[PDB]
DNA sequence: AACACCCTTTCTGGATTTATTT
DNA sequence: GGTGTTGCTCCAGAAAGGGTGTT
RNA sequence: GUGAACGGUGGAGCAACACCGCGUGUUCCCCGCAUACGCGGGG
């Protein structure tokens, strides 16, 4: 059960990554000491070993959105469009221990050790929920592969096999802009005619007043408090290019995989990665293979109809008994 | 060095020498020291230096600005800055509805280098009459270049001499004419004055990167214009 | 001396506590250190609490604890072995340089155990096996297990002081987080791209985790000087009763 | 008998902590295929040591497989993998709000507990991996053809391989003695890499009640 | 939920871009030889994948004025014209602390790191404008996501293409203006495509959308307000695939309008001062 | 009537830093 | 024959005691 | 039974302004070099 699926990112997609950089004005990115010098956020990017022609198989840098960030949207499209639907009809609620072993597969609800048969462990990896995702006290394993996001470059040769020649992007795809922030406090006029403050034209002298006594004593001490002017830059990829997505099912039920198509089909109203004020992370799927059959039109997957049945006759019988006893036994 | 310029926002335009006498009269009561250092006053007495002023007001649009020469001119202004603010929100606070008082500050560095070709600079409300002796060399246009010619010349070298920086001792500067003609009076009502150049252009084969002050009257705000928006005028 | 319990009443004196119970029927493995639990051997039930985030890090689902565990997972001996080496002599620290550059190059020779925090407070001494020799050192820093061996710290040691020879100035050939979190954590420098030999490349390439941690406190403009760490022995002992 | 293996990997993958011995990974193919034969409901240690390989029996018990660890080949520098683990609390407080999730609580705590947020990094190469061992090799192939990753973190896509081979080796070419070994092995199989330690010679390696008295090389 | 809207300018847009550029004469742009050396400033710039040359794909520029901006100048145009007027109205002042919050977000540059409470999370996200808008001291996140402006141009098919396959123009877009400050806008009239998104929204957040987009006209984009820079007008709003833009304003979604003038018939100001108190 | 659950203090030592992403 | 301003902020700990409830 | 199995890098923030063009009409006070024959300059 290979299921391949082709995205394109409508906007900007940022990944945000851990470490200290810094940009100038101009391009150059960590300057030496001794020039104007502003924070910068990059994106997430994994150096990998791409063969060329050459065959020097040397290391090129490739931008990804990382496998742990896919499992969990996966994750929490289907407890959100399938599962919480399902669950809140029948009148269900859940403790904190099944809550957090099903929303992120936490072990704190029996934080001891908790023993299970092979008869237990088999009847929770036939569930369609608890066999896709494992976790919790049990610590089992899940029937889930969730790749990275690896857009179609010539830097991901190594990774995608063959048959992506065609509609291939090289060279940059990423850019870096620019943000700031203003104090809407000195941005009152003298014209003024404002009295929603409660101190009228009395309250942002204060305000002034402060800013510039600790301006003051700060420049006193050269020779802690922040204030709201901000000045910084960031990291994005362009926009319009296409990614491939692969997820893989390990001797899957029926059921199991007519959830994934599910939630496959309920994607789209969903973001990938950070910049939730901005809308990056918006995408629209072009295409979904199943086991090398495209099954996927303007509308919706055509296809999989026993797996369709078998998911709809299993979501009946969903009760939080079940999540119950794999949270605590 | 480097020279601090300080803008204060009152919402109304006030001239540079008026604004002066109304720091002065606001600040008088209190705190006499600051406003000693504000006005370049001896430490003992109330009449001014002789030297060059450190802290000289200048012009702005919505209010006045103060300017402040080397080290000694940009700390008197750092610590001049809030109590400068506070009089200022008091004194239009009692008075009406009230106004916001907006500040914003600058940190020019100074330069100075020899090219050998001429470069173009003109200076608006420049003071060149003080005694009788210059009203009659003002009379004849050769005994007047020349006097032009040194005093610019002067007024360069003892800017770059009090700032604490080497300029070179082998400029030729020019004089090409002047727009108008107008006197200045210190004190309003009072019927002496002072005669001075409009919209003057003179010309040195250097280079000059920051704010200079020339002629007479410096502290009046007389006289004085930043060459950096006047190199490259955009 | 064989399990990392054994501290508990080999290196300090300490006893049950007496309100535990008696363990009845055939013998199970301790939910924390590994070792049997017998007949007539006191232990106590595995309450461990909400806040317990080491669930990944327990050894059996018996859920009981030996009457040493019980000690070990005391809050004075949560925070006095944050940065210690323990030996049958005594407690001693590696919380300085120097230290460390004492432990990691010429160790005690003895069995020992050897933790490191990496955060306010963890659980470290229960889940890290002792070291029965001294060529193969066995040191948990936070959620990590590391393996250092002298031989190869000494070796990488003497090649950067051997590049650094003839400049006034130190200059490193490889970066080393101390926080071993970096994404650029053991790469080439362009400056040790020019002093190093393909090999010795290849040597710094092939390293385990354990010695870059290691050298990323011996390896910086000021190298230390091996010396023991201070004795506090005493000190956790005063502090447990 | 004598034969070598070597696998070519398309993805980084984790490095191990620990010494990564072939007759792990073959008993988990074999475990694999003994789950795909019988069910899910099955005894993995029943299977886990049926494997074509010969046993070396020191004195007094303590036998082991005749398989090596896999050495690397670097093609990469190193390189360290950053992944964090949180609960959403705005979720949690609509689900709270409308009685869904039943708890009583307060506030969040992100030190601790369940909406704790935790951060941790672990290092990824790139490698060819080599391995010795004595056995026959149409056996050894079969399970190696069912194995599509190597490593830990498998299910967040690391370690995918792109093929393998065997090839058998001479006598004195194939050392397979580079393992975890009991402590009365022949002095003859010992070399100066191998030092004390307390470690797993057998099974599931993971298993810290298992651990014995060991002579083990380093990584 | 999935706003798009579509809007001409009638004067050039300008949005500066931080860097050095340099032109020569208006004849060529960062010339290798330092000849004739001017400079330049360059508007807004976003590269976006296209198809050029028929069967590949490359990097093009696009010109466009940042989402950061258009998302600030909806804050500011539905403060000044909705809330401000009731707010004040009836009494109900702000603090100089909820006004500084109510403007840009945070009222320090400090935030403090304490998390907050479950209630606070569920009456704040319910708020009309606290919930639409997030931030405070704690970090809270809001509901509306505002993309950037976009000209409907050849260059965005790969973005856009579906929706409008004609009506899409070609060619640059750009005149370099020597008033010597050079600088480089874009022409007017010209067609722009605006979307913004909400999540999960109470009926009276879109309502104080839709009121906001009824007054924006009068407002400008980016630009020098010195040169007159930044005009528009609006047309063609389509709500959630639906038209309801007249040439009157919106005219349509009756329910939204009710329920946000129930909602700022009772707004007060207890909410903006717990939300911007700090709990250090 | 006792264990489940919540809130609120408290305790511990050292010291440096690179750069293959329009 | 231009230049100043902004030049980041939070955090990733469990034990121990005391006060409250379901039942 | 691959020292395996379980784990979201996140949430908030206007690059476009600032420095240029706009009022005074004739001998009054002080500071140095001199040493008064006058030069320089502060308001
Ligand atoms: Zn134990």
């Amino acid at each position: 059960m290979q299921i391949e699926v082709t995205v394109r990112n409508i906007t900007p997609i940022f990944s945000a990554a851990p470490g200290s950089n810094y940009i100038t004005i101009d391009g150059t990115i960590n300057p030496p000491p001794g020039v104007s010098r502003f924070p910068l956020v990059r994106t997430r990017m994994m150096y990998v070993a791409a063969d060329v022609g050459d065959g020097v198989i040397k290391s090129v840098p490739l931008q990804i959105v990382p496998g742990n960030t896919m499992r969990s949207l996966l994750r929490r499209t289907m407890l959100k469009h399938v599962i919480e639907p399902a669950l809140v009809e029948k009148g269900n609620k859940l403790s904190i221990g099944a809550y957090a072993t099903a929303y992120s597969g936490n072990a704190t609800g029996n934080p001891d050790g908790v023993p299970s048969s092979f008869d237990e462990i088999a009847t929770m990896r036939a569930h369609p929920f608890i066999g896709l995702f494992g976790g919790g006290p049990r610590m089992l394993e899940g029937r889930l592969m969730v790749d990275s996001l690896y857009p179609i470059h010539t830097n991901a040769e190594r990774i995608l096999g063959a048959g992506y020649e065609n509609e291939m992007m090289s060279g940059p795809i990423t850019q870096v802009v620019w943000a700031r922030r203003m104090d809407p406090i000195l941005n009152l006029g003298s014209s003024e005619d404002v009295e929603v403050i409660n101190g009228g034209a009395v309250a942002a002298n204060g305000w002034i007043q402060d800013l510039l006594a600790n301006s003051k004593a700060a420049a006193s001490k050269k020779k802690n408090g922040r204030g709201l002017k901000a000045f910084n830059a960031h990291e994005v990829v362009i926009p319009g290019l296409k990614w491939v997505w692969r997820i893989s099912l390990d001797r899957p039920t029926d059921a199991q995989v007519g959830l994934v198509l599910l939630a496959l089909n309920k994607m789209t109203n969903e973001r990938i990665a950070g910049g939730h004020s901005k809308d990056y992370g918006r995408f629209v799927i072009d295409g979904v293979s199943l086991n090398g059959e495209q099954v996927w039109s303007q509308s919706g997957i055509t296809g999989g109809e026993q797996y369709f049945d078998a998911v709809a006759e299993a979501i009946d019988g969903l009760s939080s008994k079940e999540f119950e006893q794999f949270a605590q036994s | 060095m480097f020279v601090k310029q300080v803008f204060f926002d009152l919402g109304a335009r006030i001239h540079a020498d008026e604004a002066r006498a109304l720091v002065a009269k606001l600040l008088d009561d209190t705190q006499p020291g600051l406003v000693s250092a504000l006005m370049n006053y001896m430490p003992a007495s109330k009449t001014s230096k002789t030297e060059f002023p450190l802290v000289q007001f200048s012009n702005f649009n919505q209010g006045f600005a103060l300017l402040g020469f080397g080290e000694v001119g940009a700390q008197i202004l750092s610590d001049a800055t809030p109590i400068i603010h506070d009089a200022m929100a008091k004194l239009f606070a009692s008075r009406g509805q009230g106004v916001v008082v907006q500040v914003s500050s600058r940190d020019v560095p100074l330069s100075c280098e020899k090219r050998p070709y001429g470069l173009q600079y003109t200076v608006a409300k420049m003071v060149v009459q003080k005694k009788h002796e210059h009203r009659e060399r003002l009379a004849n246009p050769e005994t007047g270049k020349v006097f032009l010619e040194g005093l610019f010349l002067r007024s360069l070298e003892r800017q770059a001499a009090a700032v604490g920086m080497v300029l070179p001792r082998d400029l030729v500067v020019s004089f090409k004419g002047a727009e108008r003609v107008s006197s200045v009076k210190l004190r309003p009502d009072s019927t002496l004055a002072h005669g001075s150049l409009r919209h003057a252009v003179f010309e040195v084969n250097a280079r000059l990167g920051g704010l200079w002050s020339v002629g007479f009257l410096l502290s009046k705000g007389f006289g004085h214009i930043n060459t950096d928006l006047q190199l490259g005028q955009g | 001396m064989r399990y990392p319990s054994d501290i508990v009443d080999q290196v300090l004196k300490a006893g049950p506590d007496k309100g535990l119970l008696t363990w009845e029927g055939v013998d199970a493995a301790c939910s924390h250190c590994s070792r049997p639990i017998q007949n007539g051997d006191l232990y106590s039930p595995s309450s461990v609490g909400a806040f317990f985030s080491d669930t990944r890090d327990l050894a059996s689902t018996s859920r009981s604890i030996c009457w040493r565990c019980v000690v070990l997972r005391k809050k004075p001996m949560l925070y006095g072995l944050s940065a210690a080496v323990v030996t049958q002599d005594g407690i001693y620290s590696i919380s300085k340089d120097v230290n460390k550059a004492w432990l990691f190059t010429t160790p005690p020779p003895a069995p020992f155990l050897v933790v490191h925090s990496s955060s306010t407070m963890q659980h470290l001494s229960w889940r890290t096996p002792v070291t029965l020799d001294n060529r193969r050192i066995h040191v948990r820093y936070g959620p990590n297990l590391f393996i250092v061996r002298p031989e190869v710290v000494r070796k990488a040691l003497s090649i950067a002081d051997r590049v650094n020879e003839g400049q006034k100035k130190w200059v490193t050939p490889v970066y080393f987080d101390r926080k071993a979190a970096a994404m650029g954590h053991g790469l080439i420098t362009r400056a040790g791209a020019e002093m190093l030999t393909q090999e010795e490349q290849e040597f710094f390439q092939s390293v385990t985790p354990g010695e870059r941690w290691a050298l990323s406190y011996l390896m910086h403009s000021k190298r230390p000087e091996p010396e023991v760490g201070e004795c506090i022995t005493e000190k956790v002992m005063t502090s447990l009763n | 008998v004598n034969l070598k293996v070597t696998i070519d990997l398309s993805n980084p993958m984790m490095e191990p902590g620990d010494l990564l011995h072939l007759d792990a990974l073959l008993g988990a193919l074999r475990v694999s295929r003994a789950r795909a034969e019988h069910g899910d409901a099955i005894n993995p240690r029943d299977y886990h040591y049926d494997l074509p390989l010969e046993r070396y029996q020191a004195p007094s018990g303590d036998w082991v497989f005749k398989a090596s660890a896999f050495k690397l080949k670097r093609q990469l520098p190193n390189q360290m993998w950053m992944q964090t683990g949180r609960l959403s609390i705005v979720e949690a407080a609509r689900h709270r709000q409308s009685g869904y999730l039943q708890l009583r609580a307060g506030k969040p705590n992100p030190a601790g507990g369940p909406f704790k947020t935790s951060i941790y990094h672990r290092p990824i190469v790139q490698a060819e991996l080599t391995a010795f061992c004595v056995g026959d090799q149409q056996g050894i192939e079969a399970l190696l053809s069912e194995c599509r990753q190597i490593g830990g973190k498998r299910g967040v896509g690391f370690g995918q391989v792109a093929g393998f081979k065997v090839e058998p080796v001479a006598e004195t070419d194939c050392p397979w003695s580079w393992r975890a070994l009991p402590a009365d092995a022949d002095p003859r199989l010992v070399t100066s890499e191998h030092a004390r330690c307390i470690a797993a010679i057998r099974g599931p390696y993971w298993d810290r009640t298992l651990h014995v008295e060991a002579l083990a090389p380093t990584p």
